[PDB]
């Protein structure tokens, strides 16, 4: 499912430097992934 | 982050040489001095 | 256990470097210790059997200060590219960079609590950072030269900073300043809970320092004035730090010797030539009977405590 897809690359690249403290949430955001953390970080977008 | 240590060494080569080409400067500066001293009591002696 | 000092000659000496070493520290739980360096590696050593384990490359420029969890699982290490980056002794791989600094930082320490990571620049600012997502949350004013190192106290809310200022600085998350120095104040002690007595009877929270006016001194927090004077160094003074069982105290300078103090009489006892070069840090195992000090020659030595 797609939620298997999102906590597996989550769970994945938990390890790897995603973080970004400036990131800026875009006003579309296209979320392929439903029940996303609203306001996401760079690391949920990475993985969405 | 290999390259950038790389060249943030590399750099570090150009300030060393920068300041000792300019302490070589000194160094000739000084001599010459000395060389004039030495000229010139020489030629007073010779005139003596 | 109260009886140990250092004594010739080394017991190990690992030599399986290229660059300066700058700070050395003991693990909390692991037979192992770690150093940092000039040449951007931190690497972790053996110190019972003298055996070199591993390196951690990923820095871009000279590793300044280094510091450990107090679960010893996570490792926060600073250097002179204004980063701080985060370890851990899991994996042994990178886990975030937090950038913000404005020039190089000099010192780091992981919080008691286990969440916060301090920082000292030469910007003379003092940064908090989140451990969860590298995001800072305050900054701290008040100097106006290069800081060198900054300690926490033992529960989170104390913060001494030492800088070029001639000051001393203390800040509750300033409760005290202290200007009676001579010279740059360069490294800070704090006392732990196990030298009150011994200092009352020689005489909380304490807080002792050296600095490159030769000399160390050591003041009160609840006070600001200092207690002893503690002078008879050669030199510069680079590293001090209080015995386990808060009754000797141990310190380090530029004069290649080791001078084990006590507060009970202010004089040497006995001074240990170390290293053919200056010394730039040491450190004290809580538990098992080991000194090693990291210096400037590109050598690290553990010596046995008898």
């Amino acid at each position: 499912s797609t939620e298997a897809l999102y906590q597996v690359g989550k769970e994945f690249t938990s390890k790897m430097d995603l973080e970004k403290p400036n990131y800026i949430v875009p006003d579309y955001m296209p979320v392929v992934y439903d029940k996303l953390p609203q306001p996401p970080s760079h690391r949920e977008a990475i993985v969405n | 982050e290999e390259q950038q240590m790389h060249l943030n060494v590399g750099l570090r080569k150009i300030k060393e040489t920068v300041d000792q080409v300019e302490e070589l400067r000194r160094d000739l500066r000084i001599k010459s001095q000395e060389l004039e001293v030495k000229n010139a009591a020489a030629n007073d002696k010779l005139k003596k | 256990p109260k009886e140990w000092i250092p004594r010739p000659p080394e017991k190990y000496a690992l030599s399986g470097h290229r660059s300066p070493v700058t700070r050395v520290i003991f693990h909390p739980v692991f037979s192992v210790m770690v150093s940092a360096s000039e040449d951007a590696t931190i690497k972790v050593w053996d110190y019972e059997t003298g055996d070199f384990e591993r390196t951690l490359k990923g820095h871009t420029d000279s590793v300044q200060d280094i510091s450990f969890d107090h679960s010893g699982k996570l490792l926060a290490s600073c250097s002179a590219d204004m980063t701080i980056k985060l370890w851990d002794f899991q994996g042994f791989e990178c886990i975030r960079t937090m950038h913000g600094h404005d020039h190089n930082v000099s010192s780091v320490a992981i919080m008691p609590n286990g969440d916060h990571i301090v920082s000292a620049s030469r910007d003379k600012t003092i940064k908090m950072w989140e451990v969860q997502t590298g995001y800072c949350v305050k900054t701290f004013t008040g100097h106006r030269e290069w800081v060198r190192m900054v300690r926490p106290n033992q529960d989170g809310t104390l913060i001494a900073s030492c800088s070029n200022d001639q000051t001393v600085r203390v800040w509750v998350v300033c409760k005290a300043e202290l200007r009676e120095h001579e010279h740059v104040v360069e490294c800070i002690s704090w006392a732990p809970e196990s030298s009150y007595s011994s200092i009352s009877e020689a005489t909380g929270p304490f807080l002792l320092s050296g600095s490159r006016d030769k000399t160390i001194k050591m003041w009160d927090v609840s006070t600001g004035m200092c207690l002893m004077t503690l002078v008879g160094h050669d030199n510069w003074v680079r590293g001090v730090l209080f015995h386990s069982g808060g009754k000797f105290i141990l310190s380090c300078a530029d004069d290649k010797t080791l001078r084990v103090w006590d507060y009970k009489n202010k004089r040497c006892m006995k001074t240990l030539n170390a290293h053919e070069h200056f010394v730039t840090s040491l450190d004290f195992h809580k538990t098992a009977p080991y000194v090693v000090t990291g210096s400037v020659d590109q050598t690290v030595k553990v010596w046995e405590c008898r």
